[PDB]
RNA sequence: GCGAGAGACCGAUAGCGAACAAGUACAGUGAUGGAAAGAUGAAAAGAACUUUGAAAAGAGAGUGAAAAAGUACGUGAAAUUG
RNA sequence: AAUAGGGUGAAGCCAGAGGAAACUCUGGUGGAGGCUCGUAGCGGUUCUGACGUGCAAAUCGAUCGUCGAAUUUGGGUAUAGG
RNA sequence: UGCUGUAAAGCUGGGUCGAACGGCCUCUAGUGCAGAUCUUGGUGGUAGUAGCAAAUAUUCAAAUGAGAACUUUGAAGACUGAAGUGGGGAAAGGUUCCAUGUCAACAGCAGUUGGACAUGGGUUAGUCGAUCCUAAGAGAUGGGGAAGCUCCGUUUCAACGUGCUUGAUUUUUCAGGCCAACCAUCGAAAGGGAAUCCGGUUAAAAUUCCGGAACUUGGAUAUGGAUUCUUCACGGCAACGUAACUGAAUGUGGAGACGUCGGCGUGAGCCCUGGGAGGAGUUAUCUUUUCUUCUUAACAGCUUAUCACCCUGGAAUUGGUUUAUCCGGAGAUGGGGUCUUAUGGCUGGAAGAGCGCGGUAAUUUUGCCGCGUCCGGUGCGCUUACGACGGUCCUUGAAAAUCCACAGGAAGGAAUAGUUUUCAUGCCAAGUCGUACUCAUAACCGCAGCAGGUCUCCAAGGUUAACAGCCUCUAGUUGAUAGAAUAAUGUA
RNA sequence: UAACGAGAUUCCCACUGUCCCUAUCUACUAUCUAGCGAAACCACAGCCAAGGGAACGGGCUUGGCAGAAUCAGCGGGGAAAG
RNA sequence: AAACUUUCAACAACGGAUCUCUUGGUUCUCGCAUCGAUGAAGAACGCAGCGAAAUGCGAUACGUAAUAUGAAUUGCAGAUAUUCGUGAAUCAUCGAAUCUUUGAACGCACAUUGCGCCCUCUGGUAUUCCGGAGGGCAUGCCUGUUUGAGCGUCGUUU
């Protein structure tokens, strides 16, 4: 009875959603995320999992602030406002 | 016969989920949720139930009048009548004996 | 092989003691000025059952010498102690059952229980039901007392060590057979997870040094050296002799 | 279940709003390649895993 | 990473897993795993209208250089079938 | 949190009878037990039954074990790959 | 369509097609397939075959519709048979809910039907939960290890209060006076816990909305009562009583707060039953007949009890007494009392509601009128709650938040005025999140609308020891591809 | 070694289709129809005898023979499939 | 003889090979040096006249300002939109801003949209209670300021 009969007793989640990565990998009893390592300060990442770095890394999200660092760098990190041409 | 259902999300026959079946003015046999029974106040010396004191769930003693919670006597709502009587007799007799054991001593401390 | 059942107990996962229903640690009072120089009187309020313990416990109320307060102490009830009895503890206490006295203050042959090995450890020796310590003798000039332990061992203790006069209550408990696996189950339900015990000779070689074979047998000597290592000490450890005990020892 | 958390209910609200067919005027745009919503979900077929 | 220029490189089962809403759909409790999927036409001009049908459709007609290009869309092989 | 209905009839107790006593006997009462028959439940003996590209990657039917405790079970919690 | 070459192959006629491509001299390589139980994709034979057979069972008509074994309605026949195929929930799901429309795909036949598809609508709280407490445990800090990721430890070898209480002061300063045993925090939608009931209402919500009737907590605060010239009340021999009727630090205690079994007692709901007031059924015959309505919530006041306790009295000829033999000079029987209010009664709530009939309204949104809604009985009955007991264990069967009482005597208090929100009445507020539906032979997990698995509440009549089995009522279904025959072999 | 045992074994009584020795009956299949509609397996295929042969042939050699298309069963063979 | 079986051709199917393309990849070369407590990378949830995704953005939400430019956007619709002009559209450029809930994530906590405390203003007859708006309250370490502790210790007065 380890097949179909035992598969009918699965109604207690081991994992819930993680606050840092939102993945349903936060272990409820251990209070740890198996995906990002929350609540550790560092993100969980390994060199033996290179495809896993592809899934979650810089550029897979919005890059809302790093988008414009090259644009600001190219102008020498200006301050002030643009002038109206005479 | 009409059959009843719990009125709350708790579906288990727990100590806090006891129900009475009550017929309402609408001709309906419903379940009435029953609060846990209160225990009697007990004596601090012998552990017997104190007389003249209301039986209420702890929080209910806050909004009830004072004469419900006490008796007009020393240790009124705390010790029973017999226990207070025992303390009074014991206190009087022992302190009287302390006199006797002392005045005897000055009888003993000036002849030897 | 595999980590055997001896070694799994040290981790203490499922092998910790079940302590929900225990009524506190049974200790003497902390040694203080009143006990060191005079005596202090308390009263026995309750004589209660401690689960997992064959001896009853006595709650004894004392007064605090330095602040207005009542201090409750948990003693092991000596047999003959009753509720409302006055307990006297200190150097000047009289030789009465249930009183707490320093060992030097007791004559030879005094029967004492819950005796301290060290001054102020609050009781170590003779704490199970029906057990007691006999004060064999005094060697006053180095302040020592020779006592006889429940196992027959003779020990030398500081005379400042304290003990409770009398025998621990609940004695004779072993005289009745348990008769039932259920009785033992209930006995260890409130102690720890050490029952029932599978014989090592009934296991496989992974599980025990005694396991395996086409017949259940130990195979090698079941007497194990004291210098053996964990995973080997299964059997009779450092046995000086074996077999049925014939004669005196 | 009936007793749910606000965080759970906020995820279920988004799951419904995403479960609509393609609006038709989008098929009429120039250089349009989308023919239908390919991320439809039926409650009995695929679970949300929330 | 940012920005450029190239090649005796590959040409949609190849080349990055991904030429497409691809680390997407989906699976797994989880760590992780992980696809398929390009091409009407120059231009939708994507078939008005009539007729049979409950409708889908069909037959006419029409558009178009072509409908032996009708979105089940360039060509349209073989197995297999009428 | 859950566990029909019966059988048997332990201590304790009442009354009577016998006896020099020590004691014995009889009838009730009582309601013990990891007692017993037996539902729900939990298990899975036999048919080596059905099925065996199944209803099912272990089920179905009859038969069976046990059924007040070393009982059954929900939730929480602990123990993690030599 | 042929031609050329031994061949690898090359060239050509015809048809289709629509944008690039070849010969020759050299260069270069991811360069030649029949196989690898090869890889990916596609397609066959098998084959219109195996099969679509558990869960008693369907039939007639009408409507709708292009079309009806399968949709709806009616009539019937059935079944689940209260340990249900009923009515709810916890976990899990997540819009499956409800209306309108609709049938390409799905519902292994069908389909006008649907948990499908499309468009909308829908979840209302001071009182129900979460929120708070602590449990097993988890886990920061001070520290101590470890190269380090981090490990131990949980008050620990620590100078550990984001302390309180008043008098204030307005001088936005202070005056002080008491602490600091323990105490970060997290951990229960079944443990603990402040407080809500009835009737009505939607397509779909309701202990949340409407109508009415309450309650709790926090705060403000006035009036009346109470009390004081014997300053902080009186009465009772007492158990104790009452509308009230000072009380800081600190301390003591109680409640929270607890196994299991057995029989007994009481209540409640149901079951049973008599009269009467109504309605329905049967009536060849019989039947003062068979069925059905006659109900009363939370809350408020008064009363009401086993046990317990008090006063009197002094008991062997021992008495009282339980189904169960325990009690009495440590004071029985007797007499008289006090208490808990569990539980019942009465009254208010409240008949104005609901229910049952009758008579009228009318497209009618929605009704309006009248009458009744009464009085009992019974029990080794069933379930359940409580009580007093008894048994049992080498088993003695959580904690904390929280609330109260008591002890104590700090401080403050009147007389022409003082005190108190533990007496009554009055005023204000009660945030956040959840709330639809399924809970299963189709809403969960088993790749699926799978005979499996998945916690619990309520429970009618007859037969019976029985909550078994069998038949029936309320409620719910009539779902499982059908038709015609009835060889062999099967399965039961 | 009393009691207990879904433990193993022998005998006796009762009982019986286990058997002599089978027969009959019922429901659901199978059968036929409408709708729906797979899979294993598949070098090519499918009549025998003898011979020789990798020493047990569907095919080769020599004989017997040999007539479309098929349905229900069946379990000798395909040294059947897994 | 039909039917059936098999083979072939034409036509039609099934299927997606071949052929030709190609806003993609791959490799090599060249140049550059620029994430974050002034809150990053990532996540969640939202935002359009009619949008599910992708792309963009944050309650100022397919974007605001500024500079440049110079008539569009487009599937449809519609201006209290515009055309010799501070003027359509524009991530063209970009130096000023906005930037929900989070996240190193910082008042405490977190499977909760839980629980505080401080300052200013404000509503309710309120320093204390309830509500609202704004601003705040993490840790290690450094420099300094202030208040302190210790017979650690110095000078004086008994
Ligand atoms: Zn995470």
């Amino acid at each position: 009875g380890k097949g179909t009969p035992s598969l009918g007793k699965r109604h207690n989640k081991s994992h819930t959603l993680c606050n840092r990565c939102g993945r349903r990998s936060f272990h409820v009893q251990k209070k740890t995320c198996s995906s990002c390592g929350y609540p550790a300060a560092k993100m969980r990442s390994h060199n033996w999992a290179l495809k896993a770095k592809r899934r979650r890394t810089t550029g897979t999200g919005r890059m809302a602030y790093l988008k414009h660092v090259t644009r600001r760098f190219k102008n020498g990190f200006q301050t002030g406002v643009a002038k109206a041409q005479t | 016969a009409q059959r009843v259902t719990y009125r709350r999300r708790n579906p288990y026959n727990t100590r806090s989920n006891k129900i009475k079946v009550v017929k309402t003015p609408g001709g309906k046999l419903v379940a009435q949720h029953v609060k846990k029974a209160a225990s009697r106040v007990k004596c601090g010396d012998c552990g017997s139930a104190l007389a003249g004191i209301s039986t209420l769930r702890p929080r209910q003693y806050a909004q009830v009048s004072k004469t419900h919670k006490t008796v007009q006597r020393a240790y009124g709502g705390s010790r029973c009548a017999n226990c207070v009587k025992e303390r009074i007799v014991r206190a009087f007799l022992i302190e009287e004996q302390k006199i006797v054991k002392r005045v005897l001593k000055e009888q003993q401390d000036k002849e030897k | 092989g595999r980590v055997i059942r001896n070694q799994r107990k040290g981790a203490g996962s499922i092998f910790t003691s079940h302590t929900r229903l225990r009524k506190g640690a049974a200790k003497l009072r902390t040694l203080d000025y009143a006990e060191r120089h005079g005596y202090i009187r308390g009263v026995v309020k309750q004589i209660i059952h401690d689960p997992g313990r064959g001896a009853p416990l006595a709650k004894v109320a004392f007064r605090d010498p330095y602040k207005y307060k009542l201090r409750e102490e948990t003693f092991i009830a000596n047999e003959g102690v009753y509720t409302g009895q006055f307990i006297y503890a200190g150097k000047k206490a009289s030789l009465n059952v249930g009183n707490i006295l320093p060992l030097g203050a007791c004559p030879e042959g005094t029967i004492v229980s819950n005796v301290e090995e060290k001054v102020g450890d609050r009781g170590a020796l003779g704490r199970t039901s029906g057990n007691y310590v006999i004060i064999i003798g005094h060697n006053p000039d180095e302040n020592k007392t020779r006592v006889k332990l429940p196992s027959g061992a003779k020990k030398i203790i500081s005379s400042d060590a304290r003990g409770v006069i009398g025998v621990v209550a609940g004695g004779g408990r072993i005289d009745k057979p348990l008769l039932k696996a259920g009785r033992a189950f209930h006995k260890y339900k409130v102690k720890r997870n050490s029952w029932p015990k599978t014989r090592g000779v009934a296991m496989n070689p992974v599980d025990h040094p005694h396991g395996g074979g086409n017949h259940q047998h130990i195979g090698k000597a079941s007497t194990i050296s004291r210098g053996a290592v964990s995973g080997q000490k299964a059997g009779l450890i450092a046995a000086r002799r074996t077999g049925l005990l014939r004669g005196t020892q | 279940p009936s007793q749910k958390s606000f965080r759970t209910k906020q995820k279920l609200a988004k799951a419904q709003k995403q479960n609509r067919p393609l609006p038709q005027w989008i098929r009429l745009r120039t250089d349009n390649k989308i023919r239908y919503n390919a991320k439809r979900r039926h409650w009995r077929r695929t679970k949300l895993g929330i």
